[PDB]
RNA sequence: UAAGUGAUCUAGAAAG
C-alpha cells in the first residue's frame, strides 16, 4: 500500500574510458 | 598549594576522565590528602561552564579503586 | 608489542610507545564484586520463586518386585536349584506374593 | 540521460507538491523592497569575508574589491544594475577553475568573474530570504536549518529516540536506517528540466538567468568547454538550485503523501521531525527523513509483517541460495565486530531489500544511488545496535533496554532522552568518521608542505587553527577514535619537527615544551597540545571483535622532564553538555521574555 | 532540586521512588508528621515533577 | 570477600 504512492511505483582499450578510471575520478574529486 | 596545582594539571592533561583517573592513581597519594584531592577535583569541576561526563567517570573510577577513596568522596559530599 | 596490547612498534607512532596498564583496570577487573548490590537488589526483587513423578513411583514399585525376583534367582542359582522349574516357580511365587502385597497397597 | 517520460513524471510530482502547499512563487525583485539594501549588505559582507584576511590580492580580486566598494558607495545604482543584468544578461564571462588539494580527494574550485559574482551573490541571498519566508524548503532538509552540524546530529538522535515505541523488538518490530549518497546529484542536472522546474518556483527571468549561468565556458589551464550538462557548485547561488533539486529527489523518495505529512499542513508547518499526531507518525514505515547535502537519511520502522513482505518481494526478485549477500555489505568498519551491524540472514536481507526498494523509487537518469556509496544499518531482535554517519560523525545508538549492564555513561556518549517520560532511554556512542579523520590528516599535510618559506609562528598558528576546527567541530567524539588520537600525536610531532627541522635541530633535549606550547606573548609558539594525552591502547586483537573497557594506556606525545601540558579537549565544552545547557538557558530566556511581556519592559 | 532532577533523568521516576523506598530517607521523605512539617518537603517536591507526596 | 611491580622512539652534517 505504502510502496504504491511513489512517482515510480512498480572492456575497452581507452585509459580515459575505463570503468576503473571513471570510477577513480569520481572517488578522487569529491 | 603546589600539590593542588599538580593535581589540576593531571586532570587537565588527560583526554577522557579515565586517563585522568589513571594518572591520579599513579600519583601514589596517601590516605591523608585523598579527601583533599577529591575536593580539588570538585572545585575544578565547578570552575568549568557545565557538568562533564569526564569528571563523573573519574569519580567513578577512583571510587571503585579503593575503600579509602570511597570514604573520601563521601566525606567530601558531607562537607559540601 | 607485549600482551596483545602494546603498539605494533615505536617507529611510526612518533612517540615513546610506552605502555602503562591503567588503574581503572582494577575497576574493570572487579565491577561485579564492587556493584554486586546492583544485581543483588534486582535478584532479591524476583527472589521468592506430576505425571513424571507418578511414572517414577511406578518404576520404583515394579522395580521393587523385579528386585524380589532377582533375589529369588540368587537364592535358587546359589543354593540347590539347578532346574528351570525352581526358577520359574520362584518367579511365579514372587508375582503372586508381590502383586498381592501391591494389590493391598492399591486398595489402601 | 533523462527519458522525457521521466521528466514529465518529475514535473507532475513537483507541480503536485507546490499545489498542495499553496506556495506563491518568488517574484522578480522590483524597487519595492524595504529589505533590498539589507539583502545587498549581506552579499557584500559575504564577499568581503574572502578578502579581509589575505592582504595581498590578485588583479581579479582587486577588481572585485573595487566593485564591492563602489556598491557600498552607490547602493541603489548597484541594485538597478543588478536588476538590469538579471533582465538581460544570459551570456557570462567564462569560469576559471583549479583544484584545491585535499590529499584524499582534490576539490574543484570555480572562480566566477567578479561582476557576475556580485549578481550571483545578491540573487542567492534574495532567493534564500524569499524561500525561507515563503516556506519552500521543508524542515526535513538538513544543512541550511540554522543549526550546527553536531547540533543537527543531536537533534536527529533525539528524533530517533522520541519515535513512539521505536526500540521494541517484542511484536517483530524491526527498524532500519538507510544512509546513502545521491551520487552526482548536481553533476547531472539538465538545464532544460532545471529551467522548467525553477519556472515553477520563481519568476521565469530569474530561472532563465540561473540556467544561463550554469551554462558557462569552463576554462582551466588552456583547455575550455561549454558546460552543456551539469550544475556548477561554485556559483554563489548554486547551493539554492541544488537544494531545490534535492527537494525533487526527496519528493520522489517519500511521495506526495508522506512528504506532506513530514512538512505538515501548509498553513502551520511541522517543527524539525515533529508530527501533528502520533497516528500520522505511525502510519507509514518512513518515520524520519533528512537530506543533509546529497546524502539522504531515511529511517524506517517496519513491523514483522511489513518486513516479511519486503524480504519476500526483494528476495523473490533477486534470489540467492546461500546467505551470500552478507559479503559485499557496507558495514561500519570503524566500529568493532559485536558493536557494528551483525549479519543475520533475515535482517541483512531486509536491509538490502530496503535499499533495492529505495533505488527503484528514484530514477537512475536523475542520479546515481549506488549501493557501494550507501550504508544500511538495521535494528532488530538480533541487531541491538543502530549505526550511522552524519556530518562526519559515526554514531552508534544503543537503547538502554537492550544494554546488558548500563555502566557509568562514559565520555563521548550522548544519553538521549524520551520526550514523554524524560528518562535517559537510549545512549549514542560517538566516533569520528574515518573520512573526517582522513580530511584532518590531509589538512595537517597541507600545513606541513608549503612551509619551507613559512615561519614557525605562522606554522604553529595554522596548526592551532586546524586543531581548534577539529575539536570545536566534533568535541566529545574524539575520546573514542584511537586512529584520530594517533593522528593528533603523529601530526603534532610532525609540526614540532617542522620547527625543530627548521633549526636543523630536530632533537628532544633542546626543545622542551616551553618553546612550543608557550604562547606568542612570551616568545613561544602558541601550539595547542592535543598530544600529551595518554592514548588509550586496548588489546588490539580483542578490541576489533568487541569494545573493551580501556585497559592499557600508551604514552602519546612524550618528553624528558615531563611537565603535564594540559590538552585542549578539557577546555572545550563537550557537545552534549552544551546542548542540555542550551536547552536550559534558552528555556530561561523564553520564561524571562514572557515576564518582560507581562511586566511590559525591555528585557 | 538539581540532584533530584539528575537522578530522575538518569534512573526514572517510579524507579527512583522504588530505590528511595528501599533506603531510609529521613530528611527527604519523613513519614512521622511532625506537625505541618511534611507540608514543607511535600511543597518542595511539588515544585519539581514528583509523585507520592 | 575489597589497591597501587612492571613495558619509555628520537637525537646531526653536506649540498641544495
Amino acid at each position: 500500500s505504502w510502496r504504491k504512492g511513489t512517482a515510480f511505483g512498480r572492456y575497452i582499450n581507452d585509459m580515459t574510458k575505463s570503468e576503473y578510471h571513471q570510477e577513480f575520478l569520481h572517488k578522487h574529486v569529491r | 598549594v603546589e600539590f593542588k596545582k599538580k593535581i589540576y594539571l593531571v586532570l587537565k592533561s588527560s583526554l577522557s576522565g579515565d586517563e585522568a583517573a589513571h594518572k591520579l592513581l599513579k600519583l601514589k597519594i596517601a590516605n591523608n590528602l585523598k579527601k583533599s584531592v577529591v575536593d580539588i577535583i570538585i572545585k575544578s569541576s565547578l570552575q568549568e561552564s557545565t557538568f562533564s561526563k569526564f569528571y563523573s567517570i573519574l569519580s567513578e573510577r577512583m571510587i571503585t579503586f579503593h575503600r579509602s577513596w570511597q570514604t573520601a568522596y563521601n566525606e567530601t559530599f558531607e562537607q559540601n | 608489542s607485549y600482551n596483545g596490547i602494546g603498539l605494533k612498534s615505536a617507529k611510526g607512532s612518533s612517540t615513546s610507545g610506552h605502555v602503562q596498564r591503567s588503574l581503572a583496570s582494577n575497576n574493570r577487573r572487579r565491577p561485579q564484586g564492587s556493584q554486586q548490590q546492583r544485581q543483588q537488589r534486582q535478584n532479591a526483587i524476583k527472589k521468592a520463586s506430576l505425571a513424571v513423578q507418578k511414572q517414577i513411583e511406578t518404576h520404583m514399585e515394579k522395580r521393587e518386585i523385579e528386585v524380589q525376583v532377582s533375589e529369588l534367582r540368587d537364592r535358587l542359582e546359589e543354593e540347590e536349584t539347578l532346574s528351570e522349574e525352581q526358577i520359574d516357580k520362584k518367579c511365579e511365587a514372587l508375582r503372586a506374593k508381590l502383586t498381592n502385597e501391591w494389590q493391598e497397597q492399591q486398595r489402601m | 540521460e533523462i527519458t522525457p517520460e521521466e521528466a514529465t513524471t518529475i514535473f507532475s510530482v513537483m507541480v503536485e507538491w507546490l499545489e498542495s502547499r499553496s506556495f506563491s512563487p518568488i517574484p522578480f525583485p522590483p524597487l519595492t523592497y524595504k529589505n533590498d539594501t539589507k539583502i545587498l549588505v549581506l552579499a557584500l559582507e559575504d564577499l568581503k569575508d574572502v578578502y579581509a584576511s589575505k592582504v595581498r590580492l590578485n588583479a581579479s580580486e582587486r577588481e572585485e574589491l573595487a566593485l564591492i566598494e563602489e556598491a557600498y558607495d552607490n547602493p541603489h545604482d548597484t541594485l538597478n544594475r543588478i536588476k538590469k543584468y538579471l533582465l538581460t544578461q544570459r551570456v557570462f564571462k567564462p569560469v576559471d577553475i583549479t583544484m584545491m588539494e585535499n590529499y584524499q580527494n582534490i576539490s574543484p574550485v570555480y572562480s566566477v568573474d567578479p561582476l557576475e559574482k556580485i549578481t550571483d551573490a545578491y540573487l542567492d541571498q534574495y532567493l534564500w530570504y524569499e524561500a525561507d519566508q515563503r516556506k519552500l524548503f521543508p524542515n526535513w532538509i538538513k544543512p541550511s536549518d540554522s543549526e550546527i552540524p553536531p547540533l543537527l546530529v543531536y537533534k536527529w538522535t533525539q528524533g530517533i529516540n522520541n519515535l513512539s515505541e521505536i526500540w521494541d523488538v517484542s511484536r517483530g518490530q524491526s527498524a532500519v536506517l538507510l544512509e546513502t549518497t545521491l551520487g552526482e546529484m548536481a553533476e547531472k542536472i539538465d538545464f532544460t528540466l532545471l529551467n522548467r522546474l525553477l519556472r515553477l518556483i520563481v519568476d521565469p527571468n530569474i530561472a532563465d538567468y540561473i540556467t544561463a549561468k550554469n551554462n558557462v565556458v569552463i576554462n582551466f589551464k588552456d583547455m575550455s568547454h561549454v558546460n552543456k550538462y551539469g550544475l556548477i557548485r561554485g556559483l554563489k547561488f548554486a547551493s539554492f538550485i541544488f537544494q531545490y533539486y534535492g527537494l525533487v529527489i526527496d519528493l520522489l523518495l517519500l511521495g506526495q503523501e508522506r512528504a506532506t505529512d513530514l512538512a505538515g499542513p501548509a498553513n502551520n508547518p511541522n517543527e524539525f521531525m515533529q508530527f501533528k499526531s502520533k497516528e500520522v507518525e505511525k502510519a507509514h514505515p518512513i518515520r524520519l527523513y533528512t537530506r543533509y547535502l546529497d546524502r539522504i537519511y531515511m529511517l524506517f520502522h517496519f513491523e514483522e509483517d511489513e518486513g516479511e513482505e519486503l524480504t519476500d518481494e526483494y528476495l523473490a526478485e533477486n534470489p540467492d541460495p546461500n546467505f551470500e549477500n552478507s559479503i559485499g555489505y557496507n558495514n561500519r568498519k570503524c566500529w568493532p565486530k559485536d558493536s557494528r551491524m551483525r549479519l543475520i540472514r533475515q535482517d541483512v536481507n531486509l536491509g538490502r531489500a530496503v535499499f533495492w526498494e529505495i533505488q527503484s523509487r528514484v530514477p537512475t537518469s536523475l542520479t546515481s544511488i549506488k549501493w557501494e556509496n550507501a550504508f544500511v544499518s538495521v535494528y532488530s531482535k538480533n541487531n541491538p545496535n543502530l549505526l550511522f554517519s552524519m556530518c562526519g560523525f559515526e554514531v552508534r545508538i544503543l537503547p538502554r533496554q537492550r544494554m546488558e549492564e548500563v555502566v557509568s555513561n562514559d565520555e563521548g556518549v550522548w544519553d538521549l532522552v524520551d520526550e514523554r517520560t524524560k528518562q535517559r532511554t537510549a545512549k549514542a556512542y560517538l566516533k569520528v568518521s574515518e573520512e573526517e579523520i582522513k580530511k584532518f590528516d590531509s589538512r595537517i599535510r597541507g600545513i606541513l608542505m608549503a612551509s619551507g618559506s613559512t615561519t614557525f609562528t605562522k606554522v604553529a598558528a595554522k596548526w592551532n587553527t586546524s586543531l581548534i576546527s577539529l575539536f570545536t567541530y566534533f568535541r566529545e567524539a574524539i575520546v573514542a577514535t584511537e586512529p584520530l588520537l594517533d593522528i593528533l600525536v603523529k601530526g603534532e610531532t610532525r609540526i614540532q619537527n617542522r620547527v625543530k627541522l627548521g633549526l636543523n635541530s630536530k632533537m628532544p633535549t633542546r626543545f622542551p615544551p616551553a618553546v612550543f606550547y608557550t604562547p606568542k606573548e612570551l616568545g613561544g609558539l602558541g601550539m595547542i597540545s592535543a598530544s600529551h594525552i595518554l592514548i588509550p591502547a586496548s588489546d588490539l586483537s580483542w578490541s576489533k571483535q568487541t569494545d573493551t573497557g580501556i585497559t592499557h594506556f600508551r604514552a602519546g606525545m612524550t618528553h624528558e622532564d615531563e611537565k603535564l601540558i594540559p590538552t585542549i579537549f578539557r577546555y572545550i565544552t563537550t557537545w552534549e553538555n552544551e546542548f542540555l545547557d542550551s536547552q536550559r538557558v534558552w528555556a530561561e530566556y523564553a520564561t524571562k521574555r514572557q515576564e518582560a511581556i507581562q511586566q511590559n519592559r525591555r528585557l | 532540586k538539581f540532584l533530584f532532577q539528575e537522578l530522575v533523568n538518569e534512573l526514572g521516576l517510579d524507579e527512583l521512588q522504588l530505590r528511595l523506598n528501599s533506603s531510609k530517607l529521613d530528611g527527604m521523605f519523613p513519614l512521622e508528621g511532625d506537625a505541618e512539617h511534611i507540608r514543607y518537603s511535600i511543597n518542595f517536591f511539588t515544585a519539581i515533577g514528583l509523585g507520592l507526596l
